[PDB]
Parts: C-alpha cells; structure tokens; sequence
C-alpha cells in the first residue's frame, strides 16, 4: 500500500474518502492517534488516487468565520469590531435557522457589512442579503424560492425583495454500491 | 517487443503506421498525447527508428515547403482524419492549374508523406468560406465589423465586450479556425473604453450620418 | 505644506541638541555623587547641587558659541521660507 | 474632547511612568540616590525624543479626522418651529 | 535512483508527482519524518524530470492572503489594518461558498481593496469583483455565469452586472492509466 | 573532475543542473548535507561548463519582494509602510491567481505604486499594470490577451483597459534525451 | 607555479578563470576552505596573465544596491530613506522580471529618483528609466525594442515612450575549446 495523506482530522479523512469512493477508488482509512488518520490505496489506483487529489485540492481547509479575525479576548474594541462580530454571529444563526426548514440540507447566507465603513457622519445604507441552499430530489424549487425569500425579508430592519438572491440546487445521484477491488 | 505494447494501457489512443522510408510513425491527437509518446522514443525504450507526428505540426511543415517551391499557390487546409489518404483543400477561383499540373502537385506531396498512400485534391468556394463566418456571426449575435480584400476578409470585434460575448465568440472562432484554417479569414478582438462598440456617427443639421470605420475611436464618458 | 512640517520637525530637533549636554552631565554629576555617599555614609544633600551648578556653567561657557551660529543660521532660514515665494 | 484627548497623549505618559519606576527600583541599592531630582534631569529629554518620532502623523491625524464637516450639521440642530 | 528534492511537506510532494506522473515520468516518494519527504526517478528520466521541475518551477509556494500582512497582535492598530483582514477575510469565505455551488470545482475571488486609502474626508468608491472558477466537462458555462453574478451582486451594497468579471474553463483529460516504466 | 560550486541551495542546483543539460554537458549534484550541495563535471567539458556559468550568471539569486524592506515586526508603521506591504502582498495573490487559468505555465505581475508620495492633500492618480506570461505550444495568443486584460480591470477600483499592458510567450522546445558522454 | 591570487570567493574566481581561459592561458583554482580559493599559472603564462589581471581590474567588487546604504535595521527613519529602499526594490523586481523574457540572458535598469529632494510646494517631475540587454544570436532587436518600452511605460503612474532609453546587445562567440598547455 501507498501512503497518501497522514495525520488527518477525522473530518478530512472522511471528506477524501467519500471523494475517492465515488470515482471507483477502494480506500483505507488507519488510525495512529495522537498521529491522525492515514489513507491508503493499492498501487492500480495510486495514479488515479494522486490525480483526484489535485483536482479536488484534498484534504480540505478549516472553515472561515469573521468572529476570528476579531477576538474579543483584547481589552480594547473600536465600534467596528463590535459590529463586525454582531453580523458575524447573525450570519451563523440564520444558516441554522433555515437548515430545519422541510427538506433542505444545507445552506449558507452572506451579508453586506457595511460596517466596511462606520457609516459615521453619513447616512447608514440599505441591507443586502445571498443564501444558497441543497434541496432532496423531486422538490419544487420554483414555488420554495418564495418561502425563503418572505423568511429573509422581515429578519431585518430594511430589506427589499429586489436586493435578496436565492440559489437552489438538488441532491446529486446516491453511491450506494461498493466499488470493485483491483484483480 | 512491438512498439504498440510500449505505449500504454490503452491502445486506440494512438495509431501505428509504417513508412516507405523503413521508419515507423507514431500519430497522435495532441500536445499532451504527443509528449506521452515522445518520452517513450527519446528514453530508448525501442531499439528501431521511430517517429511521432500530428495534424498542427505537418500542416505546417508542409506550408513551409509551399512557400518555397509554390510561392503563388492558394490554398486552405490539408485535413488528416484519415492519415493513409489525406485532403488538400484548394480554391477554385483563385488558382488557374491544368488538370496534369494537378496531378503533379499531387505526386510531390506523396513524395513529402511517406506515410500516405494518395493525396486528394478538392476545390473549395471562397463564397462558401466567407458566408459560414458571416452566419456563424450573426448567429452568436455579436457586434462586428466587415473589410473586403482582393485575398482576404477581415472581420472586427471591438469595443466594451460582456463576459459572456468574449466567451461565446472565443469559442466560436476556435471552432471555425479548425475546419477552414487561418488563411484566408481573419478574426481580431480588441477591448476598447467604447460603449458603442465599434458603431460612430455624426451630428450634422440633417440629424446623425453614420461614420466609416477607422482606428481612432472617442473613449466614452458614460 | 512639507515646509511646514520640515520647519516644525527641526524646532524640536533643535531643542533636543542644545539642551541634551548640560542635561547629560547634570546627570553624570548626580549619580556620582550618589554612588559616593553611599560609598562613604554621608547623609548630606546640598552637595549635589553646588557642583552641578558648577558643572552646568562650565559647559554653558564653553558652548556660548555654537549656540549662536545655530539659532542664527536657523532663523534667516525660516525667513527665508516665509517670504521667499514666488 | 476629554477623551480624544487623553487617546492621543498616551504613549508619552506610560514611557514617562516606566522612566521614573525605573529609577525607583535602582535606588533599592543605593538608597543616598535622590532619584527624584535624577528624574527632573531626563525627562524633558525623554519628552521630546519621544514626541520627536511620532511626530509626523500630526499633520492627518487632525486636518481629517477631528476637522467638523457639514454634514454633522443634521445632528447637531433641529427647527423646533 | 537520483534524488530530486529533500525536505518537502505533503501537499508539495503530491504537486510534484501528480505533475511527473502527468508527463510519463514514474517516480517514488519516500518519508523520513522530521526530514520531510523525498522523490526519486530513474536516470533514464532524470534530464526529462529535471526540465519540468524548472518548466514549471516547482516545488510550489504556499498560498498568500493578506491577512497575513497584518497580524493581530500589533499594539496600535490603525484603521487601515482592521478593514484589510475584514475585507481578507470576506474574500476566503466567499471562495468557500462558491466552491458548494452545483459542479464547480474549485474558484478563486478578488476584492478591489479600497483600504490603500482611509477615504478619510473622501466619499467611499464602489467595489469590483473578480471570479475564476473550473468546472465539470460537460456543463453549459455561458447558462452559468448568469448564476454567479447573480449570486455576487448582493453580497455587497452597491455592485453593478458591469463590475463583475467572470471566467470559467473545464477541467483537463483525467490522467488514469499508468506510465510505463524504463526498460 | 572539478568543482563548479558549492554549498548552493537545493533549488539553486537544479537550475545548474538544467542548464548545463540544455547545452550537452553532463553534471553531477552532491550532497555535503550541512555544506549543501556541489556540481561537478568532466575535463573536457570544464571550459564550457565555465562560459556558460559566465555567461547565464549562475547561481540564480533569491527573489525580490518589496514587503521584505518594511518588515511588520518594526516597532512603527508610517502609513507608507503599510501601503507599500499592502500593494507588495496584492502583487503576488494576482500572481498566483492567474497561474490557475487554462494553459498558463507561469506569469508575473507588477503595479503602480504611486504610494512614493502620500498623495496627503493630493488627489489620487489612477492605478497602472503590467503582466507577462508563458503558454503551452498551439495557443492563440491573440484570442487570449482579451480575458487576461478582463480579468484584470475590475481586481482594482480604477482601470482602464488603455492602462494594462500584456505580454505572452510560448514554451521552448523540450529537452527530452540525456546529453553524450565524453569519450 | 606562481600564485596570482588568493582568498578568492566562488564568484570571483569563476570570473578570473574565465578571463584567463578566453585568452589561451590554462590556469588552476585550490580550495584552502577557510581561506578561500588560489588561482595559478605556469611561468610562460606568468606575465600575460598579470597585464590581463591589470587590464580588467580583477577580481570583481561586489554588486551595489541602493538599498545597502539605508540599513531597514535602523531604530530611525526619514521620508527619504524609506522612499530610497522603495525604490532600490522596485529597479531590482523590474531587472528580475525582465531576465523572463524570450531568449534575455541578462538585463539591468535605472530609475530617476527624484528621492534626493522632497519637491517642496512643487509639481513632481515626471519619472525616467533606462534599461539595457543582452539577448541570443539572431534576434532581431529592432522589433524586440517595442516590446520592452511597452511593458516598461505601464509599470508607473506617468511615463511617456520618449522618456525610456533601451540599449540592446548580442552575445558574443562561444569559448569551446580548450586552452593549449605550454610545452
Ligand atoms: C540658570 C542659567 C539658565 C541659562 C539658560 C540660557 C543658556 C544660554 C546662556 C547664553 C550663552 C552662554 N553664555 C555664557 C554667554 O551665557
Ligand atoms: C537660549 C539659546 C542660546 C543662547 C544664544 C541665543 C542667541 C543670542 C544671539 C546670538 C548672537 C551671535 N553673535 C554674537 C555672533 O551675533
């Protein structure tokens, strides 16, 4: 066997294995400890195995929230750091909010921070809104895209149906059979 | 050990073929394609001469040889779907030849490709070429701009171009230059601060007058 | 603009040399003396200052000159940047 | 205004305490030295060097960001008629 | 066999025989540890390993992101560095969004950083957005730009369909049988 | 045989190693560990191998990059400091950017910094850029200056096409077969 | 054998051996370590090598930078220096970008600096630049010469093509041979 990766988090090594998996690729994952997760191969698929891996970028990176790059762990705050967490952790809230909505997987939501500003001496600016979101399959999308939207709008003080975009898009084909192990 | 056996798993990837010269030639479909057989060759692998080959590098190895011993001749494209029997494309307004001078013409390109069995030679309408660029144009509704030359056309896309007309004529025009060549058509994309995208006009008391093409243009304020 | 603030930088600049010497050995003088009465145990607290009185005259004496040629090479400078446009 | 104010003198003041500190805990071994009256010595020096290299700023610390510019005016006022 | 390179971490020796493998060039990498990895080819291939190591000028760099010009932990801040990692931040989550749309591969995302100035006494300039982005043979990128300037132009206040540039591509031939080695 | 050079940098060597290849003369790379490593050649082939040296100006320098002489760890920042790494660390996110697109081998990038004065009081002149890039064989240059250019304009708040000059070049024949040795 | 030179660096005794090579005199380079490196020559050799040695000024001086003479290692720092380390890096990245081009061997460039005064209450003057190269046999300069002034005159706010000079060499005949040994 080749050896791949090492020292993996558990939430990478199954992010590659469901990767290699769904192209034909029989993996193994090995557990070391203080050490991570190890992923294995036989070498008919290492070719394949190294040439999905750049095309994907495995193992994936952290996911990015703005909380952090504003710890609130200092003695001192300007108001932009304040404001800044604020939105932050509503971003967060409204994610989890509509994940409990019948039939979605999962979804993401961006806002303006317009504290990219202070809005100091000047006239605060309207509110925009982005979210994507994963449906089951045979969901009617066109007539779910009006829910989302009536939900969105009143979660803020001043929001326009015309500055709030949706995207929706359905569940890819489930791989549910094993792939064949190399003769 | 054959050579087929040296290349790889997959075998229709690639195309043996044997040569008058005693060598063997190796055709390929593209770059990558091409460097995955050279490799093989310059490592040593194979002990006999052999050679790799592809429809770019022949087309323009042989418009080299044109130029020197017919410096007049006009012509498209030599097309390679069938490598033992490959298509000259000549115009048929363009070129006065005798039937023999034809027949000669076809003779020495045999003796270029010494992998090829014949040359067929076929005459092509320049109204044919000029008029599928014209329609594969208004067809992707882009903004152009025609110019007529005693041996060429030339059309012009310029100006404050989207996203998606930059993509759609990109793709466009590579697909075009495949089938006819660059010989006779030109295609130019030019970015410009020009919101008219290459139209102009003139305000005279009789309202406005369409102005001719040229090279300089009024950078848009809006 | 960057003559007023090239103009304004130098003034501190200025001060900062001519007051850094006596400063100095007011301070040389003071530790010193000091050390010494520890050295030798007197709990005395004039003596610093009758000799650096005299250590501050002495350099004031020596340094009457350069003082002078500063303040004045300084002064038609900034005249000059003050009336000089053209 | 208070408090402007004191956010912009405050790197002269620390460096002005840790200077005196300084010389307090020096005089633990040689406690004749009156470390008060070596401190009068230093400290306008100290003073302006240190003013001396943060001295630049001064120019667009104020002409832009304490200069009052008309649009406060609607917060400021209202017509009570 | 000859060494190449010494020292590599994981995501630099993968690149670097994924790019090998690409060219018909067989080659080996080895662990040891605290020394990092090492790549090893046949002499027949060391001339032709050599001139793609410097053709493409491997082994790769690590990524760049300008909060890394910034740290936190600067005793002043001014202005100027808080908006530069807020904006540094945006820029990643945004790419981590796209990269959930249906097909899309990877994607990268640029932000005009207006930040080089305070706009201190200055009415604030519009923002520009720049996407790249791969996707998957056989999908119908100019239905799709539509998608993402749609999704972009609410992530911000004030963006126009005009300050937006778009550019997809396809990803390249899979590489899956492997080379052959030296006789 | 004689000795070239020594205690050069891993990636110092290979650049050797690939130019004297190009000109038919066979080297050897040494490794001294803690003393680097040491290119050494035939007797015959001494005299070129020194033109060449000469002449190219071997071994290669590090790269320069203009954050490197405002160090952050200073213990100020003139606001010209912080323009300067801000524009030093743009620079090489676009590079790194663009060496992503279809086909692009490797590219460079350069800015106008007009932050040789402060502009304090002086409005502030629009932005100038330059790039160069390198192609794989069979590419239309021509068709591809248009999305580089495009891709370009909208990264900055205030481009114009007239502004942005492009250089494209293709890849050099490859050095594929190992040079002769002498008899 | 008659010591012409001792304690020598690598560069400069590559530079000397070159010299003497190209003029039909075989010469010898030790390595005493720490003590640098020995050049000699036999007696027929001796006084020809020493009116070359005069001739060109041998061994080389090392390479000026600007930048050398503003250490960043300072505690203190006037407008003008850091304006000098800008610049004094910007010529160097230029210099390094242009030795990318096609069939550039060597390249170097001069920016005016204006540094030397602050323009006082004055319009800036405009920036010059000068540049010269040496490229391969059979290059036709006359159309390389457009190129470079083009990439040049976008790299900074405000330069005009008749404030660029460009100077343009080719290489000279290759050294092969070998030098005869005296009898
Ligand atoms: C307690 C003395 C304070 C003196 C402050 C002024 C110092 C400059 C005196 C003038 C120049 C020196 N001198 C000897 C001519 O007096
Ligand atoms: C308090 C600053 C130092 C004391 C000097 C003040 C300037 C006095 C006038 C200087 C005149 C010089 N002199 C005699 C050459 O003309």
């Amino acid at each position: 066997d080749k050896d791949l990766l090492k020292g993996l988090d558990q939430e990478q090594a199954n992010e590659v294995i469901a990767v290699l998996q769904m192209h034909n690729i029989e993996a193994n994952k090995i557990d070391s400890g203080k050490l991570g997760y190890s992923i294995t191969v036989a070498e008919p698929d290492f070719t394949a195995a190294v040439y999905w891996i750049k095309t994907y970028q495995l193992p994936p990176r952290p996911r990015v929230e703005i909380a952090q790059m504003f710890p609130a762990d200092s003695l001192v705050s300007s108001p932009r750091a304040e404001k800044a967490r604020l939105y932050s952790a509503i971003e967060q809230r409204l994610e989890q909010s509509l994940q409990t909505m019948e039939g979605v997987l999962s979804a993401r939501v961006h806002i303006s921070y317009d504290i990219d500003a202070g809005e100091n001496g000047r006239p605060p600016k309207p509110v925009h809104l982005s979210a994507l979101a994963v449906y089951e399959r045979g969901s009617p999308l066109a007539h779910q895209i009006s829910d989302i939207k009536r939900f969105l709008k009143n979660s803020f003080a001043d929001v326009d149906y015309d500055n709030i975009s949706v995207v929706l898009s359905e569940r890819s084909d489930a791989q549910l059979q094993a792939p064949g192990t190399p003769v | 050990a054959e050579l087929d056996s040296l290349l790889g798993q997959e075998k229709e990837r690639f195309q043996v073929l044997p040569g008058r010269d005693k060598m063997l030639y190796v055709a390929a479909q593209n770059e990558r394609d091409t460097l995955w057989a050279r490799q093989v060759l310059a490592r040593g692998d194979y002990d006999k001469n052999a050679r790799v080959i592809n429809e770019n590098e022949e087309n323009k190895r042989i418009s080299i040889w044109l130029d020197t011993y017919y410096p007049q001749l006009a012509y498209y494209r030599i097309h390679f779907d069938e490598p033992r029997k490959p298509v000259f494309w000549l115009s048929r307004q363009r070129n006065t030849m005798s039937k023999k001078e034809l027949e000669v013409l076809s003779q020495k390109l045999r003796a270029l490709m010494p992998y090829a069995d014949s040359v067929n030679i076929t005459l092509m309408d320049d109204v044919t070429a000029a008029g599928q660029a014209e329609a594969g144009l208004k067809q992707q509704a882009l903004p152009y701009s025609r110019r007529n030359h005693k041996g060429g056309v030339t059309f012009v896309i310029q100006g404050a171009l989207d996203d998606v007309e930059i993509l759609r004529a990109r793709q466009f025009v590579d697909s075009y230059y495949r089938t006819w060549g660059g010989r006779y058509v030109q295609f130019a994309i030019e970015l410009k601060d020009d919101w008219l995208k290459g139209r102009s006009f003139q305000y005279g008391a009789e309202g406005y007058i369409k102005m001719s093409p040229g090279h300089w243009y009024f950078p848009s304020p809006l | 603009m960057d003559d007023l603030v090239f103009a304004g930088n130098k003034a501190l600049y200025l001060v900062l040399i001519l007051s850094g010497w006596p400063t100095i050995v007011a301070t040389i003088i003071g530790l010193l003396v000091g050390l010494f009465q520890t050295v030798t145990q007197l709990q005395e607290q004039t003596l610093p200052f009758g000799i650096k009185l005299l250590g501050v005259c002495l350099c004031l004496f020596l340094l009457s000159g350069w003082y002078g040629e500063v303040l004045l090479s300084y002064g038609r400078q900034v005249i000059f940047l003050a009336l000089a446009k053209g | 205004v208070a408090q402007n104010a004191l956010v912009l003198a405050s790197p002269v003041v620390l460096v002005l305490l840790l200077s005196e500190v300084f010389l307090g805990l020096l005089s633990r071994f040689a406690p004749q030295m009156n470390a008060f009256a070596i401190s009068l010595t230093v400290k306008s020096g100290i003073a302006v060097l240190i003013m001396l290299l943060y001295f630049s700023p001064v120019l667009p610390d104020n002409v832009l960001r304490l200069s009052f510019q008309a649009t406060g005016l609607s917060s400021w006022f209202y017509e009570r008629g």
